[PDB]
């Protein structure tokens, strides 16, 4: 292996072990449209990439020049392709393959090629684990990069993984009580588990979301999981809740509380509930404070609530 | 004042991070000063604002790249179609014809691109993927002339679908490649523009698009993952292009989307709790209009007769004041470098934002200087509705392949 970042390192056609190889050009036509001016080196790995890929080589070179069009540009998907076919072809030992896109991913987490590539090689070795410590090692980088954790939620799932991992959604929303990401995790996790009809269950997550609201009012997170978890059967299911959260208004209050206090006065305006003429326009007059006030940048969204309350609960 | 975002009153919009930092509050922070530091440049500096749209230095931008990049494009040799509807689109938004030459070199570059087995790959020789071929079929339906749909080879395509089509109902984006709701959209998008469209090709498409649709509203990229602007335009898209969607919760998904505006910027985030970015003005706001069409259609009598269910004003200034790079070229924020794929949605966006329309209404809100008006944009393609009618019709005179 000569690194493509080596002090030494030498174009391919200039490689005495590529000799017998006539590198193959792009063909981009006579008049090029957004054609790319790359760099000697560039076009050095591809024009031999293209001869191997063409004469379909399937040699250990072949599979050390792949190493080098990936590291020039991983989102070459042709390339991974090939690559796969090399390692079947040529009984490539895949655990080493392994050590190499642990590597790479650390390198270019945000690259849907590197990810896919994982995937492949722990279907075929049927083996997962490393994948929640490596994964773990990139989300300590990037909490919220959206492949790790769909790489996270597929090996939990594949090969029910489910144990452990409200125990890491604890500890990263210590770190973090915004992240969002991990929030879903927490959804995911308990849906597959538990779920939410236990009632044990859903008491001690809407309990655990209140009091994170208590402590950060404008988390929109909590909000959106807290209103997530109950809009299934319908807040008007749960009587308690509208005054619990009137009660913390004077001083946590946010639009988000506004906001959700009119989610539960549009169910319960929608389940049959006293003085249907008091509650709507209770609605109304959020609904317009929210408009005017509160939470302008939403104002074409809260007017139309607005109307359409009215529109049939007049 | 006539600006939004300079009003005094639009001070209290800032962050409040209750006394409880994190790494999220910390980052939203910091680009909120950024932002407010543009937005009180004007008064910093004793000068009255004026949001235009350069115009002029976009045009240069793009058509130079139309023609040719430097080795910094290298991490795009495998999305070229892409670099061609981007650029194209762009154009077409500004309202800059396309030479009869460079449609037919872009018909011949593309004919290179597609493959024998139907589809369209990054590149020459390339296999086909998906993306680029959403992509290329997008960028031959812009230029809209009979060669340039002569390009692409309808039975083949079809097969090339087919060959993706997975039992779950969604579609792998490339063979051997990962699955994603982008899939079924650009599958989709494809199919229907060009009629290949079989009674069986998107059987349980819609299903599997709905099992995204996740706790917040929002859709994610496959059952089970956060919601995402990209994915949830993708999901929705596809579905009204399917005519299902009706299979999802449409009213918890116009909250989720309504709720991906920041009340500050002005602009769009990807996902709750997120930094906001100039290209989810298409793929956020471009909810919009969908949620508007599909609503309307179950004869919501609630909808409104001139606006998008999302503050116009604001995501035009928050594009106008700080998603342009005065070299030429939109971008995500003040601070990033420019880039095609930026330039393309960021417009894409603004456009969404001052073209309203809804059968027989139609009402426009342009911030700044009358000439920022750009050409309209269709919401479920993105390229311009009369292209969209256009390759429809066109298509429609020949047969689904069997
Ligand atoms: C999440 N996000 C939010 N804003 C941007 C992103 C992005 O990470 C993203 C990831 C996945 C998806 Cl599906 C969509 C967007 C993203 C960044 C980016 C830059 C360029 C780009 O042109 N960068 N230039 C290259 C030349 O040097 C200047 C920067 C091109 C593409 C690109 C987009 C679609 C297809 C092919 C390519 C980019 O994509
Ligand atoms: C037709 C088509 C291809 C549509 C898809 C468009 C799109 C923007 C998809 C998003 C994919 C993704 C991995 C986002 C996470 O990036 P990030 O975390 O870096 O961005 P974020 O922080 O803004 O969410
Ligand atoms: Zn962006």
């Amino acid at each position: 292996f000569l690194s493509l970042d080596s002090p030494t390192y030498v174009l391919y056609r200039d490689r005495a072990e590529w000799a017998d190889i006539d590198p193959v050009p792009q063909n981009d036509g006579p008049s090029p449209v957004v054609q790319i001016i790359y760099s000697e080196k560039f076009r050095d790995v591809y024009d031999y990439f293209r001869a191997v890929l063409q004469r379909d080589e399937r040699s250990e070179r072949a599979f050390k020049l792949t190493r080098d069009a990936i590291e020039l540009n991983a989102a070459n998907y042709t390339v991974w392709h090939f690559r796969r076919v090399l390692l079947r072809s040529l009984q490539k030992d895949l655990q080493e393959e392994m050590n190499y896109i642990t590597a790479i991913i650390e390198e270019q987490p945000k690259n849907y090629q590197v990810w896919h590539h994982r995937r492949v090689l722990v279907e075929w070795l049927k083996d997962p684990s490393q994948e929640l410590e490596f994964i773990a090692d990139i989300l300590n980088q990037d909490a919220k990069n959206y492949h790790a954790w769909q790489h996270r939620q597929w090996v939990i799932q594949e090969f029910r993984l489910w144990d452990n991992e409200l125990q890491y959604v604890d500890q990263l929303l210590k770190e973090d009580v915004r992240n969002n990401s991990v929030w879903n995790q927490r959804h995911f996790v308990i849906s597959n588990t538990t779920g939410y009809s236990d009632r044990a269950v859903l008491e001690r997550e809407v309990q655990y979301t209140l009091e994170m609201i208590k402590l950060v009012p404008h988390n929109e997170s909590a909000w959106n999981y807290l209103k997530g978890i109950l809009q299934d059967r319908g807040l008007s299911r749960y009587p308690n809740l509208l005054n619990q959260l009137l009660d913390l208004q004077p001083s946590h209050s946010s639009p988000y509380l506004i906001a959700f206090l009119v989610d539960i006065y549009e169910d319960m305006l929608e389940n049959q509930c006293d003085n249907k003429e008091d509650i709507l326009n209770k609605a109304l007059e959020l609904c317009e404070i929210l408009a005017k006030e509160k939470d302008t940048i939403r104002k074409e969204y809260w007017r139309y609530i607005g109307r359409s309350l009215q529109s049939k609960h007049s | 004042e006539p600006l939004y975002s300079l009003r005094p009153e639009h001070a209290r919009e800032r962050l409040q991070d209750d006394s409880v930092e994190t790494v999220t509050s910390i980052e939203q922070a910091k680009v909120e000063e950024k932002i407010q530091e543009v937005f009180s440049s004007y008064k910093f500096n004793h000068l009255v604002p004026r949001l235009v749209l350069q115009r002029e230095k976009h045009f240069h931008y793009l058509k130079r790249g139309l023609r040719q990049l430097t080795d910094a494009y290298e991490c795009l040799d495998a999305s070229r179609p892409w670099l061609c509807y981007w650029i194209l689109h762009s154009l077409e938004l500004l309202d800059e014809p396309i030479p009869q030459i460079v449609a037919t070199d872009v018909c011949q570059f593309l004919e290179l691109c597609q493959s024998p087995d139907g589809g369209f790959g990054g590149g020459p020789g390339q296999y086909p993927h998906l993306a680029p071929t959403y992509a290329a079929v997008n960028a031959l339906c812009i230029i809209g002339t009979e060669e340039a749909y002569n390009v692409i080879n309808r039975e083949k395509l079809l097969q090339y679908l087919y060959s993706l089509k997975q039992p779950d109902g969604s579609f792998l984006m490339h063979v051997g490649g990962e699955v994603d709701v982008r899939s079924a959209y650009c599958a989709a998008s494809v199919a229907s523009l060009t009629n290949i469209i079989t009674p069986d090709l998107f059987e349980g498409t819609a299903e599997w698009i709905a099992r995204c649709q996740n706790w917040e509203g929002g859709i994610g990229g496959v059952p089970g993952m956060e919601a995402h602007g990209g994915y949830t335009f993708c999901g929705l898209a596809a579905l009204v292009i399917l005519k299902k969607e009706r299979s999802l919760n449409l009213k918890s998904l116009l909250q989720w989307v309504t709720s991906r505006q920041m009340r500050f910027e002005g602009g769009f985030q990807g996902r709750c709790n997120k930094l906001v970015d100039g290209c989810y003005s298409f793929w956020q706001a471009g909810l919009l209009p969908l949620l508007h069409r599909a609503l309307h259609a179950q004869g919501d009598p609630a909808l409104s007769m001139s606006h998008w269910m999302f503050h116009q004003q604001a995501l035009q200034e928050y594009i106008l004041m700080c998603c342009q790079c005065p070299a030429g070229g939109l971008l995500d924020k003040p601070g990033k470098s420019r880039d095609f794929y930026h330039t393309c949605y960021c417009l894409s966006g603004l456009s969404i934002a001052q073209h309203f329309g809804s059968g027989a209404m139609l009402h426009d809100v342009v911030m700044g200087v009358p000439e920022n008006v750009l050409q309209p944009t269709h919401p479920v393609y993105n390229i311009g509705p009369d292209k969209v009618i256009q390759a429809t019709t066109h298509f429609l005179q020949k047969p689904v392949p069997g």
